[PDB]
RNA sequence: ACCGUGAGGGAAAGGUGAAAAGAACCCCGGGAGGGGAGUGAAAUAGAGCCUGAAACCGUGGGCUUACAAGCAGUCACGGCC
RNA sequence: GCGAAUGCCGGCAUGAGUAACGAUAAAGAGGGUGAGAAUCCCUCUCGCCGUAAGCCCAAGGGUUCCUACGCAAUGGUCGUC
RNA sequence: CUCGAUGUCGGCUCGUCGCAUCCUGGGGCUGAAGAAGGUCCCAAGGGUUGGGCUGUUCGCCCAUUAAAGCGGCACGCGAGCUGGGUUCAGAACGUCGUGAGACAGUUCGGUCUCUAUCCGCCACGGGCGCAGGAGGCUUGAGGGGGGCUCUUCCUAGUACGAGAGGACCGGAAGGGACGCACCUCUGGUUUCCCAGCUGUCCCUCCAGGGGCAUAAGCUGGGUAGCCAUGUGCGGAAGGGAUAACCGCUGAAAGCAUCUAAGCGGGAAGCCCGCCCCAAGAUGAGGCCUCCCACGGCGUCAAGCCGGUAAGGACCCGGGAAGACCACCCGGUGGAUGGGCCGGGGGUGUAAGCGCCGCGAGGCGUUGAGCCGACCGGUCCCAAUCGUCCGAGGUCUUGACC
């Protein structure tokens, strides 16, 4: 069992790419996101790749990031609104941005993450 | 690969290609009926005739599954386990055998008769 | 099944509570305005230390 | 009969045949910190370092304890007794050649906390008619009146992944002369990319 | 730098091209010649013909358990860079996909649909 | 009241103040509850609010404490205050 | 005129801020209301039922059902529900 | 003592002393030629297999082996399993009893609870100190770990010999079981990495996907990490003192004796030499470097404040170190993370269009398409900015400048 790991994650996997999933999407709809620090950390990781595809272009990206997220609308506004204007960076299209507050009864510290304006 | 109570094929005089080995014959912490080995044991097979019988001998380990890695990094794995049996002289006792050449073998050395013996496309 | 004995009494409760103890919150000056925050998080003041984007509504 | 370093992984070489492994260890500049002389410290011997981590960052202390025969910007340092100091700066190029035998060692790569399972062998208890504690788990600890308690000092459960090391024996195989590597064909005593090091003992018949 | 720069280095050096071979092809049943030998520096231009099955992967490789039927059968993995390999010519197929470890065949193959592929 | 199927079982809780004069209004607060002002002979008599001690929990001051194995204590002595 | 009866009644500590929150059918986001909302409201992602967690009649319950306010108590915390 | 109670067999799991020593060596002895035996004294170091049947520890049998020892701790172990056993009602027979019911004669089933307080063990940190205040390198009193053993071959077939048979002495090689690390090889997993697949509801009909078919629906494979069945290594020499047992030089026993005198030999055993702990050994700290004596008040002012970043702490970003924790490297004058990028190893030629085929699909562009931990570039993202605490350096005696 356990020590050298790479790629951190809790729940059970169906849950977590479940997140993964949903909320690089609710984020793709916002540009920027409030949730707990690693929901943040990780969620940066793969919304990174994602809109990497999104700016890669094409018929291909495209139908792979669909095949992720499930719903054109989007699909587009992202892979021909935003992704674009990214595309020509360097990775990390994102910022994960830590707040000054825990949520209730916990303390859990949150944060907020988004598009890397 | 190894084993104790061994169920193994044989091939030789052997009145049933096949018996059941307590064990390694070696160092007295046997544990691995290992290849290119030698050990003890009765058969488990049936005999038609033979003179073989249902007895027990002291044979020489041949083929195994999982791991011949000879010295120079030559490596094989038989897809079945058996051995020669010997007649504690060492010496073989039958006529022919059927397995093919592969030094592990020849590297114990003794039974080149048995090198010469068996040694084609079977 | 395995309830103790009696209690060092205070004495434990104590050397134990004890050694536990209880500290603050470590922070400094507002990366913009006034008061303070902890080492890296906007507020609902300086929002920021490049680009607020947070404080009142 | 010393060598100062960090080491890279074990890996396959072959050889007059056949071929097994060593493992990739490498040697910067061994150099002499401070030498322990004797009439200074009686465990007379070379204590030195081996390489060069950014300078911008450094104590000043250590800017001077080195600044005494000065000598650079890393801080690998540690040292070993009785080992002459033939240099104001050794390599292990020609330091060590092949062919030649070695003893060596250093941090031991860390496990974890693990029990009687771990820990040590005889992996706990069994698996069929007992499940409460299912498969294995922990001996028994010593008894009644014998000794009127648990024993003192026998194997436990626990830390048993951060210690440190070493691997008795084993062959120097072959130098690369130029950045000061060395294929030894040893027991990668501990990580790889890590704290290691060379001396060799053997005065012992075969 | 590290392992990948240093170590790839001194492998390149004594194992070389292995004999640039680069005849991997599929699981061809294809035939070579170790020389392998022992007795009097008898070593044999030794020949095995067998069915390969996949290999080791990274200066150290291995032209794998080209399975073989004997007497029964018999499965023979090899070193690749090693000298101890000479001769390493093809006769049978790259042919037919899956990937390796599809030792179906000695598994319970019937040489005629085990040919079927 | 409450437990029990029915039979049946079968507690707790008395004492704010002389008399209500028992809490305007201002001050933190979502409130509570806390600070003032007036009651008043007292309110450390304030709504469970007489007298309200023991247990145990708190805040402050003196002495005290990290080479130490003693239910307790305690006889002597020295250092503190 | 009472340590003392594993005594009786009523306080009060002790484990202990560890055990434990009632089912391994998952959540996450956004806006909203608020004194404060992981834990209320709307809305957009996703999981679990579905032959049941679905509808219905009857039994037994007996308030409650709604609408408006309200939470100090009660939910094994939270809580403007 | 124990009954307001001490859970008794057997077996596991983990053992720990003992020697009347089984195997290991050292030994004087022989009815010792060699060899191999048997006979006692010394020495517990290490070692002291697998099955079978029986609830049996015992024991008999199978096959080995150097051997496969006896026995101490409530015949060690239920707050650590197990519970066949014996030791709750049944019902059973055999057996008794006029029977009730019985038999330590059998036989078939028959509810081991356990959220640690002490002391104790194994580990991990917060203290406060080894009288300047500091970062890093050490030597260990002494504490712990391992100390086994078999087989082959040379000198040798000579020493012995009638012959069959085989020595010291000493030197090689291989293995057994065990301990310590570690992945390259071999190998196992790999919960998402790749690929095929059935059924079904949704996307938008098609193909081209999505969840659910466990917490992956089903398969076939899969790094890296963790990991044997896989790989290196070890159990040493060797030095000093000793056991039995042997001698030496020698009287007292005006010859003689290892003897009180003084000398030497001498076991895998003892001390050391091998590794791994460690001055909270307050009875060290030894050494390297470096900060320098601030301010304000009754003084043996070893008391109150800013003080040196001399340093280090906090918080941030990371780490095969890791429950926490501390450990460790970094924090933008930096590659630390993640993103990207190239590169190793993955799946096994994609999505589309093109081509033969009623069709099912086949073939081509594709050995492509997608790729989690692996080697490494690159500030594209996020390590901003800041805070605190942290010497002035006791008294006394001796020594030098």
């Amino acid at each position: 069992r356990h020590l050298k790991s790479g790629r951190k994650l809790n729940r059970h996997s169906s849950h977590r790419l479940a997140l993964y999933r949903n909320q690089a999407k609710s984020l793709l709809t916002h540009g920027r996101i409030t949730t707990t620090v690693p929901k943040a950390k990780e969620l940066r990781g793969f919304v990174d790749h994602l809109i990497h595809l999104a700016k890669r272009g094409d018929l291909h990206a495209r139908r792979l990031v669909l095949r992720d997220l499930q719903d054109v609308k989007l699909v587009r506004k992202l892979f021909d609104e935003i992704a674009p204007r990214y595309r020509d960076r360097q990775g990390g299209y994102t910022r994960v941005l830590k707040l000054a507050e825990r949520r209730r009864g916990d303390g859990a510290p949150l944060a907020l993450v988004e598009l890397v304006e | 690969m190894i084993q104790p109570q061994t169920y193994l094929e044989v091939a030789d005089n052997t009145g049933a290609r096949k018996i059941m080995c307590i064990r390694v014959l070696k160092g007295s912490n046997a544990k691995y009926a290992t290849v290119g080995d030698v050990i003890v044991a009765s058969v488990k097979e049936a005999i038609p005739r033979g003179a073989v019988k249902e007895g027990d001998v002291v044979k020489a380990v041949v083929v195994r599954t999982k791991k011949e890695v000879k010295r120079p990094d030559g490596s094989a794995i038989r897809f079945d386990d058996n051995a020669a049996v010997i007649i504690n002289n060492q010496l073989e006792p039958r006529g022919t055998r059927v397995f093919g050449p592969v030094a592990r073998e020849l590297r114990e050395k003794g039974f080149m008769k048995i090198v010469s013996l068996a040694p084609e496309v079977l | 099944h395995p309830v103790p004995k009696k209690k060092t009494s205070k004495a434990r409760r104590d050397a134990r509570r004890s050694h536990h103890a209880l500290t603050p919150p470590t922070l400094v000056p507002c990366p913009e305005c006034k008061a303070m925050k902890p080492p890296h998080t906007v507020c609902p003041e300086c929002g920021y230390y490049a680009g607020r984007k947070v404080l009142e509504v | 009969m010393k060598g100062i370093l960090g080491v890279k992984v074990g890996m396959t070489r072959i050889f007059r045949d056949d071929r097994a492994v060593p493992v990739t260890v490498i040697l910067a500049g061994p150099c002499p910190v401070v030498q322990r002389r004797t009439p200074e410290k009686d465990g007379y011997t070379a204590v030195q370092l081996g390489f060069l981590p950014q300078n911008p960052k450094r104590v000043n202390r250590p800017l001077k304890g080195h600044f005494a025969k000065a000598g650079v910007e890393p801080v690998r340092i540690l040292r070993e007794i009785r080992d002459f100091n033939p240099e104001g700066d050794t390599v292990t190029v020609e330091i060590f050649k092949p062919g030649e035998r070695v003893d060596v060692t250093g941090t031991s790569k860390g496990r974890g906390f693990a029990g009687v399972m771990k820990r040590w062998n005889f992996a706990g208890g069994p698996d069929s008619h007992g499940a409460h504690k299912i498969h294995r788990h922990p001996g028994s600890i010593g008894n009644r009146k014998t000794p009127g308690r648990v024993y003192k000092g026998k194997k436990m459960a626990g830390h048993y992944g951060a210690e440190r090391v070493t691997v008795m024996n084993l062959e120097v195989v072959d130098v690369i002369p130029e950045e000061n590597l060395l294929l030894v064909k040893g027991a990668v005593p501990g990580p790889n990319g890590g704290l290691v090091i060379v001396r060799e003992t053997k005065k012992a018949a075969k | 730098m590290n392992r990948g720069a240093l170590i790839k280095l001194v492998e390149s050096r004594y194992v070389r091209t292995d004999l640039p071979e680069f005849r991997p092809g599929d699981t061809v049943r294809v035939s070579y010649k170790v020389k392998e030998g022992n007795r009097t520096r008898i070593q044999d231009f030794e020949g095995i013909v067998i069915r390969i099955r996949r290999n080791g992967f990274n200066t150290t490789f291995t032209v794998r358990k080209v399975s073989y039927g004997v007497g029964v059968e018999r499965i023979f993995p090899l070193h690749s860079p090693l000298i101890q390999k000479i001769d390493i010519v093809q006769r049978g197929r790259a042919r037919r996909a899956k990937l390796y470890f599809i030792r179906n065949l000695s598994d319970r193959e019937i040489r005629r649909k085990l040919r079927a592929d």
